[PDB]
């Protein structure tokens, strides 16, 4: 299981970590990844370790955000900057991890808030 | 119903492709083919399914158009 | 109504996807992306695009799996 | 234009070489290729030249049958081996040649008759 943590209310300009910790090992993922949802809107991912370890971000935070990972602590990190409104929404982690050859199992959190 | 086969790009992208087709919904499966440009995936719901179907010969990033069908593969 | 968008192939492939294609019609022209995993083919007739067309979501030499559907780029 | 030839009438394990000609130069055609359809059956590519100069071929014909070129004579070949009745059809030859880069025109000729007892 993913428990996210870290979100709340920032002011238009700062800075925030977000954190997601895995109740079993994660540390041989195929992917890692954070997706946001505003009300009324489609979610989007905003930030993915592909597998291999290339990154892929929202052209909307390219700059301004960092995925990593600390294997030792079983956690993936969204590092967001100079935050604007429009990064307003709720926040939530995924990871795949295969099970048997060309099978994967996904884990979602259950969200983090973050208010501009 | 819940299951999709999303096809047509290369073994160089699967990753990225899955990351797109995540956006539409909580994936709990996906199984990827040893040799073919395709892979199936698993969402929660009908309604979750039909959005990644409706994306059926959309390009994905910039030069990546893609199939998505209903999956036919009982076995899975 | 001549003309269909073939996709979700490699480069290395294309030539081998155009002569499969080849078969549903006597194809007049062929333009191919310049990144992209497809190509516009123009047949002789409707009747002909709607033999391509039926071979959406169809598997070709083994292990690539193709998308099929009207064409939509005007330039061509 | 391409103009087919060497068709006909042939007795089944028999050899058979059909030619095709182009009145233009065809040296850096994309790919070349020859099909055939018997009466009330799909049209199937029997052999082809794929782009890079490798080749494919319909499993039924495959070790039979060759594709190949002559540059100086702008012609296209099918040798055909151990012919078999199921080989019966109309055969044409399909060349693509490049114009502007990503066009490509297409050339078809007007079908050889290959009949097989």
């Amino acid at each position: 299981q993913l428990v996210e943590s870290g979100g709340g209310l920032v002011q238009a300009g700062g800075s925030l970590r977000l954190s997601c910790v895995g109740t079993g090992n994660i540390s041989s993922a195929y992917t890692m990844a954070w997706y946001r949802q505003a009300a009324g809107k489609e979610r989007e991912v905003v930030a993915g370790i592909l597998n291999g370890g290339s990154t892929h971000y929202a052209d909307s935070v390219k700059g301004r955000f960092t995925i990593s990972r600390d294997n030792a602590k079983n956690t993936v990190y969204l590092q967001m900057n100079s935050l604007q409104p429009e990064d307003t929404g709720v926040y939530c982690c995924h990871v795949v991890i295969e099970s048997t050859r060309f099978v994967y199992d996904h884990y979602w959190g259950q969200g983090t808030r973050v208010t501009v | 119903d819940s299951w999709v086969t999303v096809f047509g790009f290369p073994q160089a992208s699967a990753s990225y492709i899955l990351l797109q087709f995540a956006q539409y919904g909580n994936i709990l499966k996906h199984v990827m083919s040893n040799t073919g440009n395709w892979m199936h995936i698993r969402y929660q719901s009908k309604l979750q399914a039909r959005k990644a179907l409706s994306k059926d010969g959309r390009i994905f990033g910039e030069s990546i158009m893609i199939g998505v069908k209903p999956c036919i593969d009982k076995s899975v």
